[PDB]
């Protein structure tokens, strides 16, 4: 068969979820269909599949890959977790959707790290990223490896910095800096928007998150006050597949082909542009 | 059971300097008081020479992580590897022919090479920058986008940058101005910028951030990464990538950047 089950996750500007036009019930312009499982109530786990519309940098990467590798897909949004975390030796999120054979591949802002590579096959990285630090203008740290982060109480007053948990960033801090990590838990931010609001209002001195999203958020900050510093643990976004799928060889060739065709900057020239 | 490692002269990734009179290599030190670890690398007459730098340090750490023995030699023809009925030269040809079991060099990952060999996960991420003695925003700056003879810019002729600039249609009018100003080598263009006959030099960022120590301008464009080169039948190459991912995350690649590039 050639119909592929592909999972994704909303994170602008790489995967944006828009509501479907009531009628026409079609995804318009630069859009593909993507279904999201939404529960009816909290009493039971019964729900429905809301077919919506998805666009973004990674979506265009999906369309061109579907065009060059020649395949069809049933794109859907993960509703059990997010990017992927191993909870009690059981992976969830997009990574879990691939490990347990509910999705043959995952496209989105999926960070390539070592621990995920031991259970899924990542493609060639197509978006460079890592762990960056976002602060307001004037705040002075050198990066994640700064000793104001490793030893927060060594400075007065202690810095106030946090991250969005369960992702690759909080995971990396957890194994590299056990003290810094369990100090950040006090300042954990539920979302990326909640994080930057806390920075501008002055309750957070720094925001440690994915470099690709921060560089985009720093690009469109109101008044250009939130800035990134300087990338630690440099890596990239990768299309994850199951261990040993036939498509991994073809996708690496198609992704690498888009580089030689000027198609990769063609999309960054479109989605990742910044005013600041 | 030694690994035949092939590399190429490309600072700051791989420095090569002659041996002393006794056949050894002078013991130098980093900016930090750490000693510089060097390996003997035969190559062009074929005499033993001294290799050290980014890739060498990466080779030493890779050689200890998965525990293998290695013999480093510079590539004979001194090329990286191109498709010239078609056959590879440089380190690409030496890997596929069998003269090398693994390539540890600043080798760009691209589509044509991946159809024959297979890279590891990128141990180094970079792109292209501009080298001027002056402000430039990058590839989208109006002074390169709308070329004039008031601001001259080019690259090395037939280089990896020139080959790609011609390849793109969107850069036609921009590239035509460069084609009339391209130089033979990199050292000629960097001297042209210094002697005020070339106003901008598009080249690899690591080579130009290093040469400035002239200042780089604007954000990087046309990103490209380097991976460990092996044949697709290599049993080790799985953990070769896992070690590259491991060294990125534990901060080892940062220490390499602080020691050589910054
Ligand atoms: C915020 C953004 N960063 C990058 C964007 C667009 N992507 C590219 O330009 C690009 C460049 N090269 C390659 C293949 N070689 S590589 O070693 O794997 C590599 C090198 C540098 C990279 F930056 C990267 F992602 C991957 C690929 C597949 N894509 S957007
Ligand atoms: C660090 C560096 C610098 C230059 C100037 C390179 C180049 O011309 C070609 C190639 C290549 O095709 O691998 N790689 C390079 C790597
Ligand atoms: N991009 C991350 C999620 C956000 C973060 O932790 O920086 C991942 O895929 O794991």
């Amino acid at each position: 068969d050639n119909h592929l089950s592909i999972v994704t996750l909303e994170e602008a500007p790489f995967v944006i979820v828009e509501d479907i036009d009531p009628l026409t019930e079609t995804c318009v312009r630069n859009t593909v269909p993507c279904r999201k499982f939404v529960k009816i109530n909290n009493s039971t786990n019964e729900g429905m599949n809301v077919k919506k519309c998805c666009k973004g940098f990674c979506i265009d990467i999906l369309k061109k890959l579907s065009r060059t590798v020649k395949f069809t897909y049933d794109l859907y949004l993960v509703t059990n977790g997010k990017h992927g975390k191993k909870v009690n030796n059981v992976w969830n999120g997009m990574i879990g959707e691939v490990v347990y054979q509910r999705a043959v591949m995952a496209v989105g802002s999926l960070t390539i790290n070592e621990e995920r590579s031991e259970v899924v096959d990542f493609s060639v990285p197509f978006v460079e990223t890592g762990i960056s630090v976002m602060v307001s203008r004037g705040t002075q740290v050198t990066g994640l490896s700064d000793k104001k982060f490793q030893r927060p109480h060594d400075y007065s007053p202690p810095f106030r910095f946090g991250t969005v948990p369960n992702g690759s960033t909080e995971r990396n801090i957890r194994n590299n800096y056990p003290y810094m990590h369990q100090y950040m838990t006090r300042f954990n931010q539920r979302g990326v928007e909640d994080a930057l609001v806390s920075l501008k209002t002055g309750k957070l001195d720094a925001f440690i998150y994915d470099a690709a999203v921060l560089n985009y958020k720093a690009g469109r900050d109101e008044g250009c006050k939130l800035v990134t510093i300087g990338i630690f643990a440099t890596t990239g976004y990768g299309i994850a597949l199951q261990k040993g799928s036939p498509w991994k060889r073809q996708i690496d060739l198609a992704l690498l082909q888009f580089v030689g065709d000027g198609e990769m900057e063609e999309l960054e020239t479109l989605w990742l542009t910044g005013i600041c | 059971t030694r690994l035949k490692i092939v590399t190429i002269h490309q600072e700051p990734f791989v420095y090569v300097k002659p041996t002393m009179s006794d056949g050894t290599c002078k013991e130098e030190f980093t900016v930090n008081g750490d000693p510089v670890k060097k390996v003997i690398c035969t190559g062009p007459h074929t005499v033993p020479q001294c290799c050290y730098g980014f890739c060498i340090d990466l080779l030493i750490k890779l050689a200890r992580t998965m525990n293998f023995t290695y013999e480093v030699h510079l590539v004979a023809d001194g090329k990286f590897g191109t498709q010239e009925k078609k056959e590879w030269n440089g380190m690409m040809g030496e890997l596929l022919s069998g003269q090398a079991d693994m390539i540890v060099a600043p080798l760009t990952i691209n589509n044509e090479r991946a159809q024959y060999i297979e890279f590891s996960k990128p141990f180094k991420y970079q792109g292209l920058t501009i080298l001027v003695k002056t402000r430039i925003t990058g590839i989208n700056d109006p002074r390169l986008r709308n070329p004039s003879d008031k601001f001259i810019y080019a690259t090395v002729k037939q280089s990896s940058v020139d080959i790609y600039f011609r390849r793109q249609v969107e850069l036609s009018t921009m590239y035509r101005h460069m084609e009339k100003h391209n130089y033979e080598s990199a050292a000629e263009a960097i001297q042209a910028v210094r002697d005020n006959k070339l106003h901008a030099f598009i080249w690899d960022s690591a080579v130009l951030e290093f040469e400035a120590s002239l200042v780089t301008t604007g954000e990087l464009f046309f990103r490209s990464g380097f991976g460990i080169g092996m044949r697709k039948d290599s049993p080790w190459k799985q953990n070769v990538s896992l070690s590259i991912l491991k060294s990125h995350e534990n901060g080892f690649m940062e220490d390499l950047d602080k020691t050589w590039v910054r």
